[PDB]
């Protein structure tokens, strides 16, 4: 009916699209944290 | 709105008037008064109701919702008591309308609710089956005559399970879905040809070969549904000689389904049709057979019998 | 369970059906694009959601394509080399197909229809540019067929939950109306 | 009527094709023509508060749009576009404006006589 | 419910705080697409202030309807204009995050108290797109857009 | 497609009685 | 939903004939 309605019944799909952002920022995380290395350095 | 359904209702009005010879009765029940007077505006356009001189074949009764409780509660006794007359006293097959069934219902439960009773689920009256059964069993086929009703329905909410049209599903002998969809098409009267049905759709009833017809017709319709979503998704290649020959033949028949009216003279041109039960079952069997292959699906398009549409084809092909 | 709960299980499957009506069309549109690039090239992926054609390649594999790293990497890691992706949103051409060839010799070194799959330099590119074709034409048929199950499963849940839901609906009003007309009788 | 009959019809085919653009990429240009129009037809809904126009000046901005001269103009650029537009005709153009509200109708003279305006001032747009 | 919903009508300015907010770490778990105030206008505080407050919850409404295409699909599968705006939707969900004074107990870190143009401006920077090589941890529980640039010096050195 | 596969195919049937009645 | 169960028991039932179409070799 609404938009972002998946993350707001908090079931299977919901949990699951919170942990899958999670997974990706992490990652993207230590790639730009590795970008400020080589900056500094 | 948006579906042709007062024009429906004048058109039902003026044939059941020319073929059965019985007059009909219009209770406007808990609507809009504006609706009053655009209905009794457009009657007087088509002609079913005449302020020159007594031909008229309505009698319109009305209390509407700026009326309280009480006075809409039974406004359907007193159209029903007009039709009432014309089946007892004068022996004619009558046509009664009821717009809006709901609002008989919700009225019944607003003087429920007034004189102090302790409500039943929903927040209707106690009184619901009683108060729907003492009204609904007046109408009926009686050895003088026979009351007719058209009872438009809402139902709350979308949703048939409440007690509102499920004590009223109980009455109802069939349905008549107008769909804005089917009008969309062009196709007039809108009658969506599926989820329109009826009780008497029986063998032992309307007949083998009128049962065998309709659900001939039900059938390619439904398979038309079916194949037509394989156009959208994959495309025309993968429909075979047996697929499409039953496509094209479905096109004819929903086609055929349209019908001009005697109502919609002053409104548009095309003269108004009234097609006989015998001459309609020999239309759509002949289609389905697959004897009007050869001609085109224009002619099909708003015509009365299926003679009609063999000599719009031959006129159709003139032009070009 | 609660009328609130069901309300936003109801939204939730509800915008589910829609996407995944979505990615039906998207993958049929795409096959059409397959379909039509297939037929002079018999002569001659990273994107998951498409039944089981990875599992399908791995089974003739131990008895191109990122996902199939992923199944193989923690069974057999060190055997195959060279590894590519981005393969999946543009069908491959002669361009991208080309660079396959080049990380093999200059080195340190299948579509049934719609709803059914089977799994030098320059004779090298030929079989090559036929395996990718084949595999692209089988994914977007499966994606489609796929996504096209999704929402009608979908559907069905929104069907029955639509029915729970009134049923919820009807007993809220009934019970509320109860607990008023008990509380006015006590006075 | 006459702007808005279009207008209505194709925000009818937009809101349906809609959820192909968030994933779309490849995709022919036959229904582009929907998303184009669709979205650029949208901004033009957008008006600020206390801010009310009149019948003459509306059907002036929904010609604009709906006749397709803001195609070419990117969705950034459609609230800057109208403000400019809806200035240049109401302090220049009060001949064609009057005519509108006069008549209740674009006659055959307004509608070429209106076609000659957008067109000018689409042409050389930003600086 | 009634209490809470007949409420409303009495208030100029509203804070509409959400379980579903606090329970990722936003502290204060304030409702970005449902807190209003009266003032919220560009004749009241400035065409900078509307557009860029307004552009915040743009955004983030924006980010709604991603979510539903990720819980499908996954971050992988979306487009680079996509993956872009969960970038900057999820970095302005952190940057609303503030530790406060009256909070040191609870949250460990000392309070904080960020003036006017500071909060315009942190937020314009965002939008505008001159953080994207920061990470979004950076954001989460700071005061203002100058200490998420000191913490990512930080983090840089530890990691 | 849809129906302009049948609106070509009734152009056609047009064209079958136009010759016929000749 | 009712075609939920459509696709899990289709998918176990395959999986019924893979094994024991592995047992009644092993039987021989
Ligand atoms: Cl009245
Ligand atoms: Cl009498």
């Amino acid at each position: 009916s609404s938009a972002g309605a998946v993350r707001d019944a908090g079931g299977a799909f919901g949990k699951r699209e919170q942990a899958e952002e999670e997974r990706y920022f992490r990652a993207r995380a230590a790639e730009q944290l590795a970008a400020l290395k080589k900056h500094h350095e | 709105a948006g579906v042709g359904k007062t024009v429906l209702i004048m058109e039902l009005i003026n044939n059941v008037a020319k073929a059965h010879g019985g007059y009909s009765v219009f209770a406007g029940v808990g609507e809009r008064t504006r609706e009053g007077n655009d209905l009794y505006h457009e009657m007087i356009e088509s002609g079913v109701i005449n302020l020159k001189d007594a031909t008229s074949k309505v009698a319109l009764v009305y209390g509407q919702m700026n009326e309280p409780p009480g006075a809409r509660a039974r406004v359907a006794l007193t159209g029903l008591t007009v039709a009432e007359y014309f089946r007892d006293q004068e022996g004619q097959d009558v046509l009664l309308f009821i717009d809006n069934i709901f609002r008989f219902t919700q009225a019944g439960s607003e003087v429920s609710a007034l004189l102090g009773r302790i409500p039943s689920a929903v927040g209707y009256q106690p009184t619901l089956a009683t108060d729907m059964g003492t009204m609904q069993e007046r109408i009926t086929t009686t050895k003088k005559g026979s009351i007719t009703s058209v009872q438009a329905i809402y139902v709350p909410a979308d949703d048939l399970t409440d007690p509102a049209p499920a004590t009223t599903f109980a009455h109802l002998d069939a349905t008549t879905v107008l769909s804005r969809a089917i009008a969309e098409l062009g196709i007039y009267p809108a009658v969506d040809p599926l989820d329109s049905t009826s009780r008497i759709m029986d063998p032992n009833i309307v007949g083998s070969e009128h049962y065998d017809v309709a659900r001939g017709v039900q059938k390619i319709l439904q398979d038309y549904k079916s194949l037509q979503d394989i156009i959208a998704i994959l495309g025309m290649d993968e429909l075979s000689e047996e697929d499409k020959l039953t496509v094209s033949r479905a096109r004819k028949i929903q086609r055929f389904l349209s019908q001009p009216f005697q109502v919609a003279e002053v409104f548009t041109g095309h003269l108004g049709k009234l097609v006989p039960l015998k001459e309609t079952i020999k239309g759509f069997q002949q289609i389905l057979a697959g004897e009007y292959d050869h001609l085109p699906e224009q002619a099909f398009y708003m015509v009365g019998p299926i003679e009609e549409a063999v000599a719009k084809a031959d006129k159709l092909a003139e032009e070009h | 369970a609660t009328l609130k709960d069901i309300t936003r299980r109801l939204k939730s499957i509800k915008n589910i059906q829609k996407i995944t009506k979505s990615m039906k069309m998207v993958a049929a549109a795409k096959y059409a694009r397959a379909e039509r690039e297939l037929k002079p090239a018999r002569v001659y992926s990273d994107r998951g959601l498409c039944g089981a054609i990875h599992s399908s390649v791995a089974k003739q594999m131990k008895s191109v394509g990122d996902k199939i790293r992923s199944i193989l990497h923690r069974t057999h890691s060190d055997q195959f080399l060279v590894t590519f992706k981005e393969v999946g949103r543009r069908p491959p051409t002669f361009g991208d197909a080309s660079v396959i060839a080049l990380e093999l010799l200059n080195s340190g070194y299948r579509f049934r229809s719609v709803i059914s799959y089977k799994t030098q330099e320059y004779s090298l590119a030929n079989i090559i540019y036929y395996s990718l074709k084949e595999s692209t034409t089988s994914e977007q048929s499966a994606r489609m067929t796929a996504m096209d199950n999704a929402s009608k499963n979908a559907s069905e849940m929104i069907d029955k939950l639509t029915l729970t839901f009134n049923r919820t609906r009807q007993a809220v009003i009934t019970k509320e109306l109860i607990e008023i007309i008990s509380g006015a009788a006590a006075l | 009527k006459q702007v808005a009959g279009t207008m209505k019809l194709e925000l009818a085919q937009y809101r349906e094709v809609a959820a192909f653009a968030q994933f779309g990429s490849d995709l022919d240009a036959a229904t582009q023509q929907l998303l184009s129009r669709g979205v650029r037809l949208t901004e033009l809904l957008k008006q600020g508060q206390y801010s009310p126009m009149a019948i003459e000046e509306q059907v002036a901005v929904i010609y604009a749009g709906v006749r397709g001269y803001l195609d070419k103009l990117e969705p950034s650029k459609i609230t800057k576009f109208e403000n400019a537009f809806l200035s240049h005709v109401i302090s220049q153009h009060q001949a064609l404006l009057g005519k509108i509200r006069t008549d209740g109708k674009i006659s055959e003279e307004s509608d070429a006589k209106l076609k000659e305006i957008v067109t000018n001032f689409l042409a050389g747009f930003e600086a």
